[PDB]
RNA sequence: AAAUUGAAGAGUUUGAUCAUGGCUCAGAUUGAACGCUGGCGGCAGGCCUAACACAUGCAAGUCGAACGGUAACAGGAAGAAGCUUGCUUCUUUGCUGACGAGUGGCGGACGGGUGAGUAAUGUCUGGGAAACUGCCUGAUGGAGGGGGAUAACUACUGGAAACGGUAGCUAAUACCGCAUAACGUCGCAAGACCAAAGAGGGGGACCUUCGGGCCUCUUGCCAUCGGAUGUGCCCAGAUGGGAUUAGCUAGUAGGUGGGGUAACGGCUCACCUAGGCGACGAUCCCUAGCUGGUCUGAGAGGAUGACCAGCCACACUGGAACUGAGACACGGUCCAGACUCCUACGGGAGGCAGCAGUGGGGAAUAUUGCACAAUGGGCGCAAGCCUGAUGCAGCCAUGCCGCGUGUAUGAAGAAGGCCUUCGGGUUGUAAAGUACUUUCAGCGGGGAGGAAGGGAGUAAAGUUAAUACCUUUGCUCAUUGACGUUACCCGCAGAAGAAGCACCGGCUAACUCCGUGCCAGCAGCCGCGGUAAUACGGAGGGUGCAAGCGUUAAUCGGAAUUACUGGGCGUAAAGCGCACGCAGGCGGUUUGUUAAGUCAGAUGUGAAAUCCCCGGGCUCAACCUGGGAACUGCAUCUGAUACUGG
């Protein structure tokens, strides 16, 4: 980069790339759970993880950085394939 | 950033200024969404160097427009000398 | 492309840099071209001194 | 943007008086108006269709004093403008300001009209102009300033004003030196000598 | 209040869709003959309600497919 | 705009000899002394002659 | 010499470890000129009131004749 | 009133004619080049080639009124007072006027350049639904309580540079929970969950821990629902050439589910069906940014897409994402490829299709200028700072416009030149001389306007506890101009310094003499030159334009010479050797219906500029500009039903 402006960017923007990566890792396991007990067939846990992995995506969305109508999918989805299981 | 705002034509060494609302993010004599008015520094002194549409003014300031500090000059002088 | 050199008599030979012009030249078939007398290496026609800017040749004192 | 040569080898040409000259002598007597100029002017050769709009053209540039981007500008106006083009097209070669200088008397010659003006020696309505293509609307004054009012050339000059016909378009008073344009002259107003339509026929081709 | 348009069905091979061709007259631009343009469109057409040469009623609706953007209103004559 | 330095301080000499005399080291020599004796000044590079050049 | 107009601009000093720009040349100085469009050792650049030629120049005549071809 | 009301031909085939038919010219126009020549000013334009490579300098910063701080210069108190005349004021500390680097916020996705790619993830016109949207707005409400890190810094230390590496320390409007939770999200409902940040100014009673408490003003923060603006998506028509390109497609075409996008969608995946496009030109190949518009044309058309404005696409090339409201980002990141540069050889750096400029290519296209004075943009409470956007300046007759290079008089009418029937005319008022003038250019002086604002205050009103702080409006004061020695005006003297280019056989305005002798040469066409050349070369004379004049290049017109307007096919070019026949084109006559074509009215749109009309300002004009007209093109509603269609 061949301005100051551009280089602070630089190493900032490297920044918010780990720190947003890492929720968005920590967020992405909790549906992948809820999917996981989807064919695993269980009826408490299934809402369990449901209900733990529904407010994490809500900080997300606050925050920007997934959208909220994202989170909206996600719940709305899962939700209705729990509602279809048990 | 909705603004009312100056676009210079005319021959060089006589500006002629065009009030006109347009979005902050374009050229002065760039795209804009509707005229108003006009100015001209350089007026006879016999003939009316400054016309502008109150109305569209109020309009869009209400709507939520910003009005430029020259543009601001205008409304005042305006609104006095007549 | 062959071109053709006007006026009365010409400074011309080998290898010799110019720069031609459109016009075509009736009487010999095949020529399409004009030589431009008094640009680059083709000089200006000597003792014409009429019609001056036709062949290049500067304004003669008098 | 002027010429620059003699004046009454124009007026030989075509063979009848331009008025390039005062007029303190004879034009037979101080030339051969009926000789065209040059070895050959003895002989009256035939004049084409062409020749003799271009005849017409060319002699009319030398009356008013134009030059051919200025007239054809003129000619193009006059198209453009409602009416006859004919008239027209006279009406802006008499709206030319230094020609109703001429004509309203401060000037024996359009040449010293234009000398004049040039000079700041005019102004229109108080402000002074000194472009001789000043276009002259109805009810303008034009006058002298007060240098060069004490000029005798436009004195010489208003005495051959009253000797010469009064135009109607123009009011004038020689006592402060003094004009007023009434409204542009129509076509009645000028001389029959001159056709329009070959002007017409000629830029038309 | 809606638009509308109507044309011939002509495929409905198609699981619930059906491919519809609408006729117009258009004034040539250069020579002034009037000539007909087809214009053919898929449309989204639930219980495959839809044969050959079928007199159909489209609606220009949601894209429903990757070239579907039509679905039926009405058709107007069966079995020709 | 004023002359910084007098004109008759101006010195404008040419190095001339037989081929090999030592030309091209003596202009350089006396590059060097007039550098070092204005660095000096103030403390207590690559060097190309080609053409004409000044010095303090 | 030439009889032309030029102008000038971009002047060059040389200081034995870098090359710097300066705008003005007083007498007395040498300087360098860059963006000349005609001009050859022995032409008199000189103010354009007052046009004058200083003592010419003398050019040591050719010795040594060849012929080049570029082959 | 006014706003498209406008249309020329000529030369050339033949012994001669008519026709057909091609070629050429007379007209406008240019981002022009070159030849000759060249005074001034205004406005505009200025690499059409190599999207060739780039040296050098600038083109994107700002905010201490966000936070830890003070590197550097100016102070404040002290101080051995450094000091002796307290003359000099020689240490100390962010202590602050201010502020480097640092964290953080916002901007860097705007502004600017180019047209390579793209015949369509493009543009123009008209429609839509399934979307998002920083800053600027409007309303409803919250803004409580903590925690863990880390930069800078310290210590050590690697490096030539670029830049770092380990160990501690330090905050925040950085980060993260917790509290709260609705007109928000999910869910048929019950129910579950989601955020925040503070910072500056002043202060009456009280006030200690002198830091505070509290109160007031301004501003910022959070959620929602809006508006506006901007953007994404879809549909229809239109938007080059080629059949010596006829078949093309397999996520292909549709469907069911699952995933994914801000949003709908083979966006994507798994199955299932067997599609889909194409002669109304698919596929393939070549070319190409598109539009408003520009040139030409009577129009219909033709050519075109510089400058100005809208949109698109690109940023050494090929990819890829990240951050971010917004990018797959000219001056940001990664990888690969080609190229170039520095080096201590240990390793590093870069991308002018930004402003200038360089080389190279070419017939050809300019200055490494100035100012942020005005408009505008970014940041900031403001002042301010940045802005190669912009304003201006320089070069270029590159175009348009204007004006000058003198005016009047001046005769056997000088000299000389030219021809001459030796009579003369001729250049020619032309010159010389005589009176007048100074436009412009020079000199010296004066002299607007582009300048609004913003500061020091001064008064008045609101706000509260406040005659504080702040907000709003008048008055005083100093002022703010790059251009710029501005436009413009004034006095000097002198005509003083300012004309050239092309043509003269016909087309086509302009005619003789002398040289040569089918040579030399001219020529757009027809054609001139072989001893008288109005056509070659020179002179004289004349003609036409004019600070320009010619040639060349290119488009249209003339060309009704691709004929839609508006052509032909017996012999001039042109009826297939003939027939059947699909597609297509067209189709007797009446009754009813529909309203597809057609027509009427309305409405919305057809960006602005440009064009055209009437007016205004630059002394006029070019130029700038007010209003109109036009943009007859498209959509949608309502009708009309004679004709064509169903
Ligand atoms: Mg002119
Ligand atoms: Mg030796
Ligand atoms: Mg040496
Ligand atoms: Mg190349
Ligand atoms: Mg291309
Ligand atoms: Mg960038
Ligand atoms: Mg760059
Ligand atoms: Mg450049
Ligand atoms: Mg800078
Ligand atoms: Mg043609
Ligand atoms: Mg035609
Ligand atoms: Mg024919
Ligand atoms: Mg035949
Ligand atoms: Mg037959
Ligand atoms: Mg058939
Ligand atoms: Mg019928
Ligand atoms: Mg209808
Ligand atoms: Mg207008
Ligand atoms: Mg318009």
């Amino acid at each position: 980069a061949n301005i100051k402006s551009a280089k602070k960017r630089a190493i900032q923007s490297e920044k918010a790339r780990k720190h947003n990566a890492s929720r968005r890792s920590m967020m992405r396991t909790f549906i992948k759970k809820v999917y996981a007990a989807i064919e695993a067939g269980d009826k408490a846990a299934a809402q369990k993880a449901f209900n733990e992995m529904q407010p994490i995506v809500d900080r997300q969305a606050a925050k920007g950085l997934i959208h909220k109508n994202k989170a909206a999918r996600h719940k709305a989805n899962l939700t209705a394939q729990i509602n279809k299981l048990a | 950033m909705v603004t009312i705002r100056l676009a210079r034509h005319g021959a060089k060494k006589r500006p002629f200024y065009q009030v006109v609302v347009a979005d902050s993010r374009n050229a002065r004599n760039g795209r804009f969404i509707e005229r108003v008015g006009f100015f001209n520094p350089i007026a006879s002194e016999k003939e009316e160097g400054t016309r502008l549409d109150l109305d569209r003014i109020a309009h869009w300031v209400g709507q939520g427009a910003t009005i430029s500090d020259r543009v601001a000059a205008l409304i005042k002088e305006v609104n006095k000398a007549a | 492309v062959t071109s053709y050199i006007g006026g009365e008599g010409h400074n011309l030979q080998e290898h010799s840099v110019i720069l031609i012009r459109g016009g075509r030249v009736k009487d010999l078939p095949g020529v399409r071209y004009h030589t431009v007398r008094g640009a680059l290496d083709c000089s200006g026609v000597k003792d014409r001194k009429q019609a001056r800017s036709k062949y290049g040749v500067k304004r003669p004192k008098a | 943007a002027r010429y620059l040569g003699p004046k009454l080898k124009l007026s030989r040409r075509e063979g009848t008086d331009l008025f390039l000259k005062s007029g303190v002598r004879a034009i037979d007597t101080k030339c051969k108006i009926e000789q065209a100029p040059g070895q050959h002017g003895a002989r009256k050769p035939r004049l084409s269709d062409y020749g003799v709009q271009l005849r017409e053209k060319q002699k009319v540039r030398r009356i008013y004093g134009v030059l051919e981007r200025q007239f054809r500008n003129y000619y193009k106006e006059a198209a453009r403008l409602k009416g006859n083009t004919g008239e027209n097209l006279l009406a802006l070669l008499e709206g030319r300001l230094d020609n109703v200088v001429y004509r309203m008397g401060f000037g024996a010659t359009r040449a010293e009209a234009r000398q004049l003006v040039s000079h700041k020696a005019i102004m229109v309505n108080g402000r002074v102009v000194n472009i001789a293509s000043y276009q002259v609307s109805p009810n303008d004054v034009v006058s002298i300033r007060e240098k060069a009012k004490k000029q005798s050339r436009v004195k010489a000059a208003l005495e051959l004003a009253e000797q010469r016909e009064k135009p109607t378009w123009l009011e004038v008073d020689a006592g402060k030196m003094e004009g007023t344009f009434k409204r542009k002259p129509e076509r009645s107003d000028l001389s029959a000598d001159i056709n329009e339509h070959l002007i017409v026929e000629l830029y038309s081709k | 209040k809606i638009r509308t348009l109507q044309g011939r069905v002509v495929s409905d091979k198609m699981e619930k869709s059906i491919v519809v061709a609408i006729e117009r007259f258009v004034k040539h631009p250069i020579y002034g003959k009037f000539i007909k343009r087809t214009t053919k469109l898929h449309v989204h057409d639930e219980n495959n309600e839809c044969g050959i040469g079928d007199v159909v009623e489209i609606r220009e609706c949601r894209p429903l497919s990757k070239t579907k953007s039509w679905t039926l209103v009405r058709v107007v004559e069966k079995a020709v | 705009s004023a002359r910084t330095t007098p004109i008759a301080r101006y010195r404008n000499i040419g190095i001339s000899a037989h081929i090999d005399a030592g030309k091209t080291t003596t202009t350089e020599r006396i590059l060097f002394y007039t550098g070092v004796n204005h660095k000096i000044g103030e403390v207590h590079g690559i060097t190309i002659t080609s053409a004409a050049t000044t010095a303090f | 010499v030439k009889a032309a107009r030029e102008r000038f601009g971009r002047i060059v000093q040389m200081h034995a470890n870098k090359r710097e720009e300066i705008k003005e040349v007083r007498a007395g100085d040498i300087a360098a000129a860059i963006g000349l469009k005609d001009v050859t050792t022995g032409d008199t650049l000189c103010d354009p009131d007052a046009p004058i030629i200083l003592e010419r120049m003398e050019f040591p005549e050719p010795v040594i004749s060849i012929a080049v071809e570029p082959k």
